[PDB]
């Protein structure tokens, strides 16, 4: 027979069921928003540190357009601490 | 580590037993392998070939066997790489020499003109190819230069003689006539005078006559001897019922060749029954002459599968006798019309005519 | 699985993302690169089910070869008969290792070529970060987290 | 090249690898190295003055694209059974020699110095063309062939003449081995049509279960006969597995090593380079001049951003084989233990 | 959980650390990048290690 | 010593020849002679030869131009009939420059002598009748297809085995090359010391054997190797082979002889090898070789030359066909 | 040298010819002479040896 072709069928439609009729809506959606919130959170943090010890190598709430703080620490441990809280609610969502 | 990696070495479980797994394995598409393909050009692939140079070593042979556009790529670069190579020498002897830098001094310059490695590499044209300009000429102030001038010189006659050469063995290259020509697509099994024959038609197409033709054809069938033998591609050898015997035929007009089956033929037990596509024969025909115009002595192979056979059918006549002189309709070279004839094999029909004609 | 799968390709595109911002030359090279990275993923992919499958169904046999010759030792050794089945083993045991040895190859194939598109990304990241900071002069606090 | 897309000996050729092969491309690596070193003090001198002085690198610049030549042109020569060919590179490698020791000695007669960088590459060059030369010459003595009247020509390895052998990594051109160029063609047949017991085929006689059986066996007897102790306990089976494979263990090793610490000089990269791209300082290379031609030292040459860069790039190349490197080989000499284990048991 | 957040945690810790309890500098790129690419490559054999 | 062969086995024929009375036609054959020539001495033949044309000529340059007194210095006194000719090194530049036609032109030929016009005419005519022989030469070599009977691969030794019943001599040929030979043929003799009844010795008799092909002919179509076996029938030399009769001392010799035109090239070549008489093994078939690959065929090298042992009588082939004969009238 | 056409075609024909006068050379100045030098040249040999093969 040929199926060579057919072979590579990659499973996609074999997926988008799996996650229809057993993971629901809820889960699913939570699984996808607090995985794509931990990344941006990586990027971030690189972002942040780049830009730290850019202008500090000699009202600052806000995460970008902002360099009018002699320290950054404030900002730079939340956005650890996120990272942190992020990465156990993601591995939670996945398990469960 | 982002990758799965954690422990699970153990891998132990039990699986029930799996049969019947959907594959593409139900049938297998490829045929049997051709031995010859309809336009020479063998398909056979040679294999752990141990090799010891021998094809590096015959480089004027592996030249010609070149197509044009690697013959050119390659007479190029032999050509750019021998003025290019000198013309490193001419500038570094000329820099050497200290006649590079300018100046109104005593200095008298080797070779002339040279101020930069372009006129060097401009020099180095016009001595090999002999297009000498002579505004950079050779003095005889350094003899090393004489010696270079020698020696770029011999080196640019041998690389144009060779290349002569083989562009003259290029040039009377035949394997571009031997393409033209023309044997059926399909051969066909007819009677012919009573006695069965395997009949086939080659014509030729241009007007260049081909001198000494020899048409020989060989069964390419696997062997069990009586012996035992275990031979996978076995060659007989096929006449091809010539008034002489020979092998010799004179073509102008498209001729047909049969191979009369007579008791000593390899053919002699076929039924059209037992000639189904995977039936494992094959019939090659090898027509060799030397053409008129080079010299140069040409073959042209095709071969018939069992499937390619048409049992029972006769060529059509091609040839007329029109006004001024006959004619060749080519249009008719393949076309093969059905004739009244048995089912029986060769070797049936000899036992039908061991009793029939013994009638009394 | 989902877990891991999910978060390396977030990972990839996310440094991906970094890479093209910090050089904004970068992507107009990635396009060919990605050409390139799409159709080695393509053809790993393919060959590595098959010889999955193969692995597979090659260690089968071998686990109930051993369940079957510690059932009928006495009968084997009986007739004399040991050499024929340990021909079988050997057989077994040569088709089980190749088809690892095949897989682990392909692997390492899919690893080299991967690690050398890394490669000429770091070059082409490094390269046009440096003439950006020596010209339009990028600060040298993106150039640590596009190198990183 | 071009007779190649009408033959077909190399679709399933057969290769004889020539007596000092290994250590033949690995001498060809470490130079391309040392040569891009050159191009890259050679395009840093130059640049701060106001001229083109091309001698710096192109001399280099060719001598990088003759090595690659070379290479190629001796692998093309070793797949095939032809050492008569290589005469040619044996008389390159003591033309270049003979230059450039002249070159490096005509250094010191100026008190060049090894404090510049370009007295160190060159001296370093020298050695590696001298040893690139004497293993030309080990050639000739193993085969007999250039003068010698009767050749000693050796025959090809016996395993690679079988038709069901498929899996050459073992007997292939050293940096296909690492790069598992090889592997390339049989994907495209993985993609055309399934991969069958067929596609793949018998292994090598090296990874063969009966040959790991038989050295299991003589490290078995050998320990016995060198040490007589009447139990065979845990640790007789472990001496074993190490006296069986202990001339492969410590190559993956050896190379998972090196590959470690050609990998920290990423990190150590990415410190340098962002470094000196600080205050966007005037350049500064050119401390000692010596006749009008700026000789950049060690200092000077790994202060360069774009020096840098490049070599980082080499580093990756060498940390990312070696590591690839040693993960095959833990896993060749992994199945063999498999092998020969799985038969002792049975 | 522990995998992911053992980088994290450690490369705020350290970069906490410096700028409060150490002082010893201004935390140039080149020493700030140089250490965080370090921690990734140190992570990857330590959790594994065990 | 031990056995002297005709022709080697990698087709070199080993014959000396002695007390020739020269008589010139190894010189007199010039350019045959410089075609068998190696390549090596070939270029030396060509340097020297042009040298030696580019130095007599410019010797004769040189010595027209110091009759003519026109290389001592002068003021507007004179003009030499080769320009700038200063020096005999001037006049060996100025017969490069001619014969080789570069014509760098600053060292002209004047309208003044007619001197040196005939001999620039000389001179050309003889560069150009020197350039034609060396390209005839040249042509003739790389025409050559000697290289080309190294690609043609014969057994290690041939066998005698038992195939359709009676007795043949077998051997293979195999071809490396992607090119074919066409029109090959493949003789064969054997090459015995045999005596005469009449009283006539021959010290090495050449009996011709036939091909045992299917229409009895010399013609053969070399594509894969071939089982090109010798039917030994009653007439065949080899009809009283003992195999106890095959040990070293034995006086026989199976020359062959591949012939066909190369098809690149159009020139005929040969191949020759010699199976002596302990070169033969008695009654070993041949390993099938040509395997099925998928679509197409394949050609195991490797197992060019293997032999593996089939049963068979060991007895002469006149002991088999008559105890044959004997047996089938009893029954 | 070149002032007019016929001086160019001329000059091509000292080139493919090989007669090389040498009143109209080539310098340093311009590349791509050099180049379309190196076209001619190479295209006159190859033409020049093609008769020739023809015409024996
Ligand atoms: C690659 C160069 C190798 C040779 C380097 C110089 C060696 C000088 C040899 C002088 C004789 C002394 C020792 C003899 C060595 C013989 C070598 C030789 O024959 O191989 C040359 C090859 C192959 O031939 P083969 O099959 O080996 O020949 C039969 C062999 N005797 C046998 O065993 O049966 O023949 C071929 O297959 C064709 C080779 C032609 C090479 C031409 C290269 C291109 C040159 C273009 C540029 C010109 C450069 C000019 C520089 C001038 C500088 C002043
Ligand atoms: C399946 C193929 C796989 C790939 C392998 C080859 C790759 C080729 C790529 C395909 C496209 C090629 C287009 C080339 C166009 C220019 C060349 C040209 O005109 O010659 C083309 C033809 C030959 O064609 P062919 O079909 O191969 O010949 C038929 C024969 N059966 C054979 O193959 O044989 O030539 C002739 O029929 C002979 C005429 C000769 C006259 C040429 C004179 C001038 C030549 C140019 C010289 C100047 C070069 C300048 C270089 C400058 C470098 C600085
Ligand atoms: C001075 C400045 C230099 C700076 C850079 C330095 C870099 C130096 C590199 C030097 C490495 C030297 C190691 C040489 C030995 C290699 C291993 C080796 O010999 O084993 C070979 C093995 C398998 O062997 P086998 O035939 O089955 O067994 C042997 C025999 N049966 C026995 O008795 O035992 O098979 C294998 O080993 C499997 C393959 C792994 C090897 C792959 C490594 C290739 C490197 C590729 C680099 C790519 C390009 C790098 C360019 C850098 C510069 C431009
Ligand atoms: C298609 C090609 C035709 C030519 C194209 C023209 C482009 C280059 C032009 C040029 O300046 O040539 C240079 C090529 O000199 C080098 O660069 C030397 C390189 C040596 C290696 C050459 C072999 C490869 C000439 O450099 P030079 O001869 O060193 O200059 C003379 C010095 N002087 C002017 C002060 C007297
Ligand atoms: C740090 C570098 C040291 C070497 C480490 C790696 C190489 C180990 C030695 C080696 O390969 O031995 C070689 C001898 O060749 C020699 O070793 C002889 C070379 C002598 C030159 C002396 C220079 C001083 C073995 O012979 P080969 O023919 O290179 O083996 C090819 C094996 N293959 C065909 C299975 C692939
Ligand atoms: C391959 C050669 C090129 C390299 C030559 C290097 C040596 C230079 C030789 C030389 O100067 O020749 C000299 C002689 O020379 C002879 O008489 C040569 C004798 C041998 C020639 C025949 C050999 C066979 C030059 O002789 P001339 O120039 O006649 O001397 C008068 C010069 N004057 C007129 C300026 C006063
Ligand atoms: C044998 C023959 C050459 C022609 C003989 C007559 C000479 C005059 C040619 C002529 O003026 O051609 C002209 C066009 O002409 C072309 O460009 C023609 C190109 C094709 C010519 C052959 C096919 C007709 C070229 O003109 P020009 O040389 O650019 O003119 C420059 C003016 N000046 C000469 C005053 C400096
Ligand atoms: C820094 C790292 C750089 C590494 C570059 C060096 C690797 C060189 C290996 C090249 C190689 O073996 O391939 C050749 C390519 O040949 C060809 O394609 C013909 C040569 C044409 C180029 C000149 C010959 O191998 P092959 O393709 O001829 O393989 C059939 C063999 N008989
Ligand atoms: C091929 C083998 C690998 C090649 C590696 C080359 C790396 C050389 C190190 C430095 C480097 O990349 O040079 C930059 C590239 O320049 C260039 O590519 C052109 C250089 C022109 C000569 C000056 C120029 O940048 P730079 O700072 O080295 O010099 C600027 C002049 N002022
Ligand atoms: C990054 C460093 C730059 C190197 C890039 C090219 C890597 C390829 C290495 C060369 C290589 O695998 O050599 C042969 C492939 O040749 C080839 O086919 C040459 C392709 C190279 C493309 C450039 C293998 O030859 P082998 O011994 O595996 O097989 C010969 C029996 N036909
Ligand atoms: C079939 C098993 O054959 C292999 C065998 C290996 C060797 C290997 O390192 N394994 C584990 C490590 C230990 C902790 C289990 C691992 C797995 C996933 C990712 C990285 C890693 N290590 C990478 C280097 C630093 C430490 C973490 C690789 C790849 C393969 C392969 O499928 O080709
Ligand atoms: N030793 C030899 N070397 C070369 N040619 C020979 C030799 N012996 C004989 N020939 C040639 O054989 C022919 C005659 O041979 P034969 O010995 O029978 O007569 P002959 O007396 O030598 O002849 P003639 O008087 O013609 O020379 C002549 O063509 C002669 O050149
Ligand atoms: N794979 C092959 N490729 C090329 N030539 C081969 C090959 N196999 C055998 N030959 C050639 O066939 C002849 C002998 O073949 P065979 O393998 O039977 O014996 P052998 O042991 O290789 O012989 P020898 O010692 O003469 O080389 C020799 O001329 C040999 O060069
Ligand atoms: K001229």
């Amino acid at each position: 027979l040929s199926s060579v072709l057919h072979q590579r069928a990659k499973i996609p439609w074999r997926a988008c069921t799996k996650y229809l009729s057993s993971a629901g809506i809820l889960l699913l959606s939570l699984l996808v928003f607090s995985q794509l919130l931990k990344h941006m959170v990586l990027v971030a943090i690189d972002y942040w540190l780049a830009k730290w010890t850019d202008s500090a190598l000699v009202c600052s709430l806000s995460q970008e357009c902002d360099l009018d703080q002699s320290v950054y620490a404030m900002v730079f441990t939340l956005l650890c601490s996120l990272g942190i809280v992020l990465c156990l609610v993601t591995s939670v969502t996945v398990e469960w | 580590m982002l990758s799965r990696k954690g422990i699970i070495p153990e891998e132990y479980v039990l699986t029930r037993l799996a049969e019947d797994p959907t594959e593409p394995r139900y049938r297998t598409r490829e045929r049997r392998a051709r031995f010859v393909s309809k336009k020479g050009n063998c398909n056979v692939a040679h294999k752990n070939i141990r090799e010891q140079g021998r094809f590096l070593q015959d480089v004027f042979t592996t030249l010609v066997d070149l197509k044009w556009p690697h013959t050119l790529l390659i007479f190029t670069m032999s050509f750019l790489c021998s003025w290019l190579l000198f013309a490193m020498v001419w500038w570094l002897i000329a820099f050497a020499h200290g006649d590079l830098a300018p100046g109104e001094g005593t200095n008298v310059p080797c070779v002339t003109s040279i101020h930069s490695f372009s006129s060097a590499f401009l020099f180095s044209i016009e001595v090999q190819v002999t297009i000498g300009f002579g505004g950079r000429m050779v003095t005889e102030e350094c003899p090393l230069a004489i010696l270079i001038l020698i020696v770029q010189n011999i080196v640019g006659l041998m690389i144009n003689a060779i290349m002569l050469g083989c562009i003259f063995m290029k040039t009377a290259q035949a394997h571009r006539r031997a393409e033209t020509l023309i044997f059926s697509k399909h051969a066909v099994i007819t009677l012919r005078h009573g006695r069965l024959c395997f009949m086939l038609r080659v014509g030729d197409l241009r007007k260049s006559m081909i001198i000494s033709a020899t048409i020989h054809m060989q069964v390419v069938r696997k062997t069990t001897s009586p012996e035992g033998e275990v031979v996978p591609l076995h060659q007989v050898d096929i006449p091809m019922e010539n008034g002489v015997g020979g092998n010799s035929i004179f073509l102008v007009a498209p001729l047909i060749i049969y191979h009369v089956i007579d008791s000593n033929s390899p053919l002699y037990d076929l039924a059209p029954s037992d000639l189904h596509h995977h039936q494992d024969l094959e019939i090659i025909v090898i027509l060799e002459g030397v053409v008129e115009t080079t010299g140069i002595t040409t073959q042209a192979r095709t071969s018939y599968l069992a499937d390619e056979i048409l049992w029972g059918q006769r060529f059509v006549p091609i040839v007329a006798e029109e006004d001024g002189r006959y004619s060749v309709d080519y249009s008719k070279f393949g076309n093969t019309v059905k004739v009244p004839t048995p089912l029986c094999t060769a070797r049936q029909l000899d036992e039908d005519r061991s009793l029939l004609d013994a009638l009394t | 699985t989902l877990e891991c799968l999910s978060r390396s390709t977030l990972l990839c595109v996310s440094a991906l993302t970094v890479i093209s911002y910090v050089t904004p030359v970068f992507l107009v090279a990635l396009l060919p690169l990605a050409v390139v990275c799409y159709f080695i993923q393509k053809y790993f992919r393919v060959a590595s089910r098959d010889l999955q499958q193969l692995d597979d169904t090659t260690q089968l046999p071998l686990v109930s070869h051993f369940a079957e010759t510690v059932e009928g030792l006495t009968t084997i050794r009986a007739f004399r008969y040991e050499a024929r089945f340990q021909q079988k083993l050997l057989e077994y045991t040569d088709s089980n290792n190749i088809a690892s040895l095949f897989l682990t190859a392909a692997n390492r194939w899919l690893e080299v070529c991967m690690e050398y598109i890394g490669a000429c990304v770091v070059l082409i990241a490094a390269a046009t970060s440096i003439s950006n900071s020596l010209h339009r002069e990028l600060s040298a606090g993106l150039v640590g987290l596009g190198l990183t | 090249w071009g007779s190649q897309s009408s033959k077909v000996h190399i679709h399933h050729s057969t290769w004889l690898h020539f007596p000092g092969h290994n250590l033949r491309w690995i001498l060809t690596f470490i130079l391309l190295f040392v040569l891009v070193c050159e191009i890259a003090e050679g395009i840093l001198s130059d640049g701060v003055t106001e001229s083109r002085h091309l001698h710096l690198y192109m001399p280099a610049g060719m001598a990088f694209m003759a090595a690659i030549t070379s290479v190629v042109y001796y692998h093309n020569i070793e797949t095939s059974n032809f050492p008569k060919l290589l005469i040619a590179l044996l008389i390159y490698w003591t033309l270049a020699f003979i230059t450039k020791t002249i070159k490096f000695v005509k250094f010191y007669d100026h008190a060049i110095g090894f404090s510049q960088l370009r007295f160190c590459l060159t001296g370093l060059l020298v050695i590696l063309y001298g040893m690139l030369l004497l293993v030309e010459v080990n050639v000739i003595r193993v085969r007999r062939y250039i003068f010698f009247k009767t050749p000693r020509e050796v025959k090809p390895p016996e395993d690679l003449q079988d038709l069901g052998v498929r899996f050459l990594q073992p007997f292939v051109n050293l940096l296909s081995k690492g790069t598992y160029w090889w592997m390339n063609a049989f994907i495209k047949t993985a993609h055309k049509k399934p991969i069958d017991l067929r596609a793949i085929a018998k292994l090598p006689i090296a990874m063969r279960a009966l040959t790991n059986y038989q050295r299991l066996c003589v490290a078995f007897d050998a320990q016995a006969r060198k040490d007589t102790q009447s139990p065979q306990g845990a640790r007789a089976i472990w001496r074993a597995l190490c006296h069986a494979f202990g001339r492969r263990l410590i190559l993956s090793s050896t190379f998972r090593i090196l590959a470690d610490l050609l990998g920290f000089a990423g990190p150590l990269c990415i410190f340098g380079i962002v470094d000196h791209l600080g205050k966007e300082n005037h350049v500064f290379q050119p401390k000692t001049q010596f006749l009008g031609v700026y000789f950049v030292s060690s200092q000077e040459f790994l202060g360069n951003a774009y020096v840098l860069a490049v070599l980082l790039f080499l580093a990756l190349l060498l940390q990312r084989t070696f590591l690839q490197a040693s993960y095959y080989v833990a896993i060749e000499t992994g199945i063999n233990l498999r092998g020969a284990i799985q038969t002792k048991i049975y | 959980f522990m995998n992911t957040a053992i980088p994290i945690a450690a490369v705020l810790i350290t970069f906490v650390g410096h700028v409060s309890f150490f002082k010893e500098s201004d935390l140039s790129p080149s020493v700030a990048f140089a250490s965080l690419s370090l921690f990734h490559i140190l992570v990857t054999p330590l959790f594994l290690l065990s």
